[PDB]
Parts: structure tokens; sequence; C-alpha cells
């Protein structure tokens, strides 16, 4: 008869050994731009939102004074 | 023969040590890549019950 040992036909295709960590591209100093224009964000509409308050502070405050006498 | 790491020449040149100081002080590497890289999570876990399922042997 013939032999039953293993190897096949040759190479059982190409293997790939080598290292591979890539592809972060995001990261200019524009990371800081964009976390930096976050905040730019957020002081505009807060400083909104806490002069709105305070127009209702005075408007509150109105109540109790015309309630005093 | 010889293939060495850790040898190299860290940039201190401009655009490098911008991602220094966003590397540094950011944490991006360590978020996107740890966190993400267990975030990983969903693939089915292996794991098989005794009682009910007998892991592979040999003759
Ligand atoms: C335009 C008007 C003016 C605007 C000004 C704005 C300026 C913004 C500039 C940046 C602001 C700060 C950014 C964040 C700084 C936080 C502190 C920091 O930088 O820590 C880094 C420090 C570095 O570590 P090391 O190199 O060992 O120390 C150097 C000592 N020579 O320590 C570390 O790196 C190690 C810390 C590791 C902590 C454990 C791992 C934590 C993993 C999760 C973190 C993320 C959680 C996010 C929040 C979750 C939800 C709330």
């Amino acid at each position: 008869k013939v032999k039953q040992d293993m190897p096949p036909v040759g190479g059982y295709g190409p293997i790939d050994y080598k290292r591979n960590l890539p592809r972060r591209g995001l990261s200019g100093y524009s990371m800081f731009a964009v976390g930096i224009g976050a905040l730019l964000f957020g002081y505009w509409s807060m400083m909104r939102w806490n002069r709105e308050r305070r127009r209702l502070q005075i408007e509150d405050f109105e109540a109790r004074i015309a309630l005093m006498p | 023969t010889y293939k060495y790491v850790n040898l190299r020449e860290p940039s201190m040149d401009m655009k490098s040590v911008t991602d220094r100081a966003a590397q540094t002080l950011l944490w991006t590497e360590l978020i996107r890549g740890l966190g993400m890289t267990l975030s990983y999570l969903f693939r089915e876990p292996a794991t098989i019950n005794y009682p009910f399922e007998k892991g592979p042997l040999s003759p």
C-alpha cells in the first residue's frame, strides 16, 4: 500500500507572524482641539442659563418685596 | 539573528510631543485601546456545562 504520514500538498498557505498594532489617527493636538472645543460650548450654554436663572431670581425677590407690607 | 526592541529614538521634535502631552494627559491610548478591547466582551464566552456536556478527548 501507500504511506499514511501527514504532510499534505506543500505550504499550508501563508501565515502571518509579525506584529500589528495600527490605526489611531484622531490624535494630533486636535484631540485637545475637540475637547477644549466642548468646553467652549459648555461655558457658552451655561452662561446663558445662569443669566436666565438670575432673571428668575430678581422676579422672585420681586414677589417677596411686593408681599412685605 | 538579533532583532531588538525598545532601542528607538523617542522624538522630542514637535508633533510627536504634542501627542505625548495628549497621551500622558488625556489617557486616550489607555481609554480607547483597553476599555474598547475589553468592550470586545460580546464574543460568546467559552464555557461548558460539565454534568450535561463534556470536553474533547482522544482515542
Ligand atoms: C480656553 C480657556 C481655558 C481652558 C483650559 C482647559 C485646559 C485643559 C487641559 C487638560 C485638562 C486636564 C485633563 C485631565 C488631567 C487629569 C490628570 C492627569 O493629567 O493625570 C495624568 C497622570 C500622568 O501620570 P504620570 O505620567 O505617571 O505622572 C506624571 C508625573 N510626573 O496620571 C495618569 O495618567 C494615570 C491615571 C490613571 C487612572 C486610572 C485609570 C482610569 C481609567 C478611566 C479614566 C476615564 C474615566 C472617565 C470618566 C467616567 C465617567 C465620569
